[PDB]
């Protein structure tokens, strides 16, 4: 009983450790913005 | 049919000790009515012979101390077989007999006397009688193992496991 249970539990822990290693260890326009800011600043100037 | 082992069998005879009392003189007389005293032993045959005649280290110490013990040899040397003889005595409460069987091998070529071979152990403690240590040891060990099994199964029931920690309580 003790040996079977211990061996199976050890194997399961080993599998989880492998999966954890798998997850962790594996290392891997501008012009439109111009008129956008121009309209924003002129709108604020008018509204201020 | 369930039989209590004779090794643990203990006889008490309050009437006999009340009437006669405990003494080395009648210790064999006390033993006579017990179940352990076989009726086929030559001691009983000697007893009927005496009755019919009337109608018509410490071993050497107890050897030389009593004359009835002498008469026991000179009446027992003639009859070979299962016989009851005293082992040792310390007064006024402790007596033990020696349970041996005799085969008087008078054949040619044997310079030794009659062969004496043990058969059983008997201890007279007070008014009580007691009659293998291997069995005692194995019984104690097996009961210990049973208790250990109970404790370990209870402890394993108490055990709780989680993958992220191991086993805890």
């Amino acid at each position: 009983t003790m040996q079977l249970i211990k061996n199976v539990q050890d194997l399961l822990i080993l599998t989880r450790s492998i999966k954890e290693k798998w997850l962790l260890n594996q290392i891997p326009d501008e012009k439109q913005i111009e008129e956008l800011l121009d309209n924003c600043i002129e709108t604020f100037v008018a509204e201020k | 049919m369930n039989v209590t082992p004779l090794d643990e069998l203990q006889w008490k005879s309050p009437e006999w000790i009340q009437v006669f009392g405990l003494r080395t003189e009648n210790v064999l007389d006390y033993f006579a009515e017990s179940p352990f005293f076989d009726k086929t032993s030559n001691n009983q045959v000697i007893k009927m012979q005496r009755q019919f005649s009337q109608l018509n280290p410490a071993r050497r110490q107890i050897l030389f101390k009593y004359p009835m013990y002498m008469q026991l040899e000179e009446e027992l040397m003639k009859l070979d077989g299962t016989e009851y003889v005293l082992s040792s005595v310390r007064e006024p409460d402790f007596w033990v007999i020696r349970k041996q069987r005799r085969t008087n091998n008078s054949g040619v070529g044997s310079a030794k006397g009659p062969e004496i071979i043990p058969l059983q152990d008997y201890y007279i403690i007070g008014a009580n009688i007691y009659q293998t240590i291997f069995k005692i040891v194995q019984s104690r060990l097996m009961s210990t193992s049973y208790h250990l099994n109970s404790t370990l199964e209870s402890l394993y029931d108490l055990i709780e496991f989680q993958p992220s920690q191991g086993v805890h309580y």
